[PDB]
DNA sequence: GAAGCCACATCCTCT
DNA sequence: AGAGGATGTGGCTTC
């Protein structure tokens, strides 16, 4: 947990949170690197393993029925309110397009390498 | 053939839910019958607004008069009405000059609409 | 029945017209959902052909204006005042041949305007029907 | 507590 | 693989 990914994206506790903060609060956590990470390309990530992504969310959601068809509807949903956008051509890839420079408080370049990001 | 008079003394129109869903379909598609004599072929719009919505966001109000009758194909409401509050329907059949007949209370529309108390 | 009998007096009482009456305060409802650079050209152009949609944002009813009679100058007028559009256009509103009169900001998109009974329009229709 | 508002979770049709 | 329509579901807030 390099920074408080969740945290600073507007997450509070209060109420459950939404999947773009828990797929940014993995994407901040060093060890969930392995199924998620950024492809170095601004924010840009992509899920290696989307089943783990999905496992995570239905356990976090307490969702056990969740799978990666249900979890993608969700990241569709963010297309047209902005947030998180597809990577044509690429699988598994999408990008954030909200501003978490501001949110974070950090430049991709900073957290690829505070993540340590190869 | 279930109508209703409207605001107006040569046009009627079918009946509408009283609480419905935005952007959902309506259970019955809805209808303006003229009284009087139309040219078939005159457009017909609908239209919606009140104290808190001063113009609600339709789909698809637009329709022709055939043999008196404006079939509205798929009728939605996106704009919302406000808590409790309804929506007054505004016809425009398009003449020369264009009749407007009005209808009051004519339908509220909600995020969930009709929905079982939990 | 295009029309009520008691055109005059449907004006002159029912409330519907009554709050209507008096300078209340109008607005352009054409797509909201657009940038403003957009919504302004299109109410403009549109306007120079004689038509818009107009809601009395107070009570909320919307209106779906014709600017002629029975290009028009001296109904769409785009004078008075550099900046405003000083509109108008008839209909029969609920039975009652009526008049509407108004102005918005070509900028703002929204501004004044309210109606009026139409004495010889009336009185053409209430032939008609005899 | 009802009645709204949200962000999904589910299911599916089409390309 | 992936876009997006339809409709229900549970958390939370406002009346």
């Amino acid at each position: 947990p390099v920074i408080p990914a969740a945290a600073l994206a507007g997450y509070t506790g209060s109420g459950p949170i939404q999947l773009w903060q828990f797929l940014l609060e993995l994407l901040t956590d060093k060890s969930c690197q392995s199924f998620i990470s950024w492809t170095g390309d601004g924010w840009e990530f992509k899920l290696s393993d989307p089943d783990e992504v999905a496992r995570r969310w239905g356990k976090r959601k307490n969702k056990p029925k969740m799978n990666y068809e249900k979890l993608s509807r969700g990241l569709r949903y963010y297309y047209d309110k902005n947030i998180i956008h597809k990577t044509a051509g690429k699988r598994y890839v999408y990008r954030f397009v909200c501003d978490l420079q501001s949110l974070l408080g950090y430049t991709p370049e900073e957290l690829h390498a505070m993540l340590d990001v190869k | 053939g279930e109508l209703v008079r409207t605001d107006s003394p040569n046009f009627l129109c079918s009946v509408l839910p009283t609480h419905w869903r935005c952007n959902k379909t309506l259970p019955i598609a809805f209808k303006v019958v003229a009284k009087g004599d139309v040219p078939d072929g005159t457009l017909v719009t609908v239209m919606a607004g009140n104290d808190e919505n001063y113009s609600a966001e339709l789909r698809n109000a637009t329709a022709a008069m055939k043999n008196q009758v404006a079939r509205f194909n798929d009728l939605r409401f996106v704009g919302r009405s406000g808590r409790g509050k309804s929506f007054t329907l505004t016809i425009t059949v398009f003449t020369n000059p264009p009749q407007v007949a009005t209808y009051h209370r004519a339908i509220k529309i909600t995020g969930d609409g009709p929905r079982e108390p939990r | 029945p295009r029309v009520v009998p008691d055109q005059r007096s449907k004006f002159e009482n029912e409330e519907f017209f009554r709050k209507l009456s008096r300078e209340c305060e109008i607005k352009y409802t054409g797509f909201r959902d657009r940038p403003h650079e957009e919504r302004q050209t299109r109410f403009q152009n549109a306007c120079r052909d004689g038509r818009s949609e107009i809601a009395f944002v107070a009570t909320g009813t919307n209106l779906s204006l014709q600017f002629f009679p029975a290009p028009s100058r001296e109904y769409v007028d785009l004078e008075r005042e550099a900046g405003k559009v000083y509109l108008k256009a008839p209909m029969i509103l609920n039975g009652v041949c009526v008049i509407w009169k108004g102005w918005i900001d070509l900028h703002r998109l929204d501004g004044m305007g309210c109606l009026e009974f139409d004495e010889e329009r009336a009185q053409q229709e209430d032939a008609l029907a005899q």
